[PDB]
């Protein structure tokens, strides 16, 4: 019943293969929050702690390469890149850069490229959750989760054991 | 007239309008009421996220019409 409430959480997809939720609940009451560095990688740091075996410091590189090559096959179809208003070359200059804070576009194409479902849940400073932004169809248990916090910041999640 | 926009949180709110609007002069409304930066805005209508250049006639947003708010998320 802890995992139905996970699982019966309400998505909206308003445009392909992206979700909204509006839950509301404390973010540390269903999750394990895994703090990244406060450096500019966060975002990369927080993909690398759920998607590579024996995480470390560096192992957010590999992500940022996934991020390139996800890139080159995507950005130029996704949407938000409308946002960055970059061509793809200027684009991967700047996002392979170091310190070069990441977001909801590098999800988007990462999900793509990786072949699995991301979601990022916006929090308050009180770390109650706003929202969720899914990419991809997977649901919550096999996806991803990040956190994202101050408006700035990345760290990552795991689903409680007692709702896995 | 009115349309409603419904934000990442899930508020529905409302918005004076004229059809000869942009999408960014909406953003900016949007920006005056919720206080909500046009940068971080992602204006959604049926499966596409609006140009800023176009006018919700251009995309034949009527009146009452429902807006989908989306963010953009950095950090």
């Amino acid at each position: 019943p802890g995992m139905d409430f996970l699982r019966s959480l309400d998505w909206t997809q308003v445009i392909a293969g992206q979700y909204v939720s509006n839950p509301r609940f404390n973010i540390s009451d269903y999750f394990e929050i895994v703090r990244q560095p406060g450096d500019g990688n966060c975002f990369y740091h927080s993909i690398a702690e759920l998607t590579m075996p024996n995480k470390t410091d560096h192992s957010y590189h590999y992500i940022k390469r996934l991020t390139e090559s996800a890139a080159r096959k995507y950005y130029q179809e996704e949407p938000e890149a409308r946002l960055v208003g970059l061509s793809l070359e200027d684009y991967l200059k700047r996002m392979l850069s170091d310190n070069e804070w990441g977001s909801t576009l590098e999800a988007s194409m990462l999900a793509k490229e990786m072949g699995i479902t991301i979601i990022i849940w916006t929090v308050a400073a009180s770390d109650e959750v706003e929202a969720g932004i899914k990419f991809g169809d997977g649901d919550v248990f096999t996806a991803v989760n990040l956190l994202h916090s101050g408006q700035t910041h990345f760290d990552a999640l795991r689903i409680l054991p007692q709702f896995e | 007239m009115q349309i409603f926009v419904k934000t990442l949180t899930g508020k529905t709110i409302t918005l004076e309008v004229e059809p000869s609007d942009t999408i960014e002069n909406v953003k900016a409304k949007i920006q005056d009421k919720e206080g909500i930066p046009p940068d971080q805005q992602r204006l959604i209508f049926a499966g596409k996220q609006l140009e800023d250049g176009r006018t919700l006639s251009d995309y034949n947003i009527q009146k009452e019409s429902t807006l989908h708010l989306v963010l953009r998320l950095r950090g």
